């Protein structure tokens, strides 16, 4: 059920008002959906990147968080939204 | 991930690995510059962990992985476990990443940046592959 | 940033 090597899946964002049709008030600023597209994030993928590539380069828009208790291909996977924290982020850097 | 797809060796170089004590793979993590990992703040991360970059495949003995020492764990501070909210936590490694070929890191976008639904992405992992 | 050495391959 778990894998050696490196895997990798292709999949939408979605918008949160769409997202809350299925996961309702679970879904918060702070979290964007991607997925409910025939792949899904799994357990053990969690803390793992969600990137968008622009202008020729890969940011990370999410951090594998939740969803589906079974991972199911056709409801979205929960993230963390990287825009709400990377202030957070850099500030951390920052003084550190 | 379920209905992935095997990803070329260090094609995906900030995807790191987070791993216990007894060598268990238990999270995904990725390097944002040689002395920080940011990873999901669920995953608990503690200092007796580590970060294992430049790994394709979890299983072969013959990959140059890094298996890098965490110096300090910081959770955000409006990281809530009830709801699983602002899940978020970074890593500060004692020792630096070595970049490579198979190790470097992600770009960080800006708090005012627009990640529009529809828009093709990609993740990637050594989770479940089968439920 | 962002831009790996070796490129993936979707």
């Amino acid at each position: 059920n778990t894998p050696d090597r490196l895997q990798q899946a292709s999949l939408p964002l979605l918008s949160n008002t769409n997202c809350k049709k299925y996961w309702g008030t679970k879904i918060k600023d702070a979290m964007i959906c991607a997925g409910a597209s025939g792949v899904s994030s799994c357990m053990g993928d969690s803390g793992g990147p969600l990137v968008c590539k622009k202008n020729g380069a890969w940011t990370l828009v999410g951090i594998v968080s939740w969803g589906s208790s079974t991972c199911s291909t056709s409801t979205p996977g929960v993230y963390a939204r990287v825009t709400a924290l990377v202030n957070w982020v850099q500030q951390t850097l920052a003084a550190n | 991930i379920v209905n992935g797809e095997e990803a070329v060796p260090g094609s995906w170089p900030w995807q790191v690995s987070l791993q216990d004590k007894t060598g268990f793979h238990f999270c995904g993590g990725s390097l944002i510059n040689e002395n920080w990992v940011v990873t999901a703040a669920h995953c608990g991360v503690t200092t007796s962990d580590v970060v294992v970059a430049g790994e394709f495949d979890q299983g072969s003995s013959s990959e140059k992985i890094q298996k890098l020492k965490i110096a300090k764990v910081f959770k955000n501070s409006k990281y809530n476990s009830l709801t699983i909210n602002n899940d978020i936590t970074l890593l500060k490694l004692s020792t630096a990443a070595s970049f490579s070929q198979t190790v470097s890191a992600v770009c960080l976008p800006s708090a005012s940046d627009d990640f529009a639904a529809g828009t093709t992405c990609v993740t990637t992992g050594w989770g479940l592959t089968r439920y | 940033c962002g831009v790996p050495a070796i490129q993936p391959v979707l």
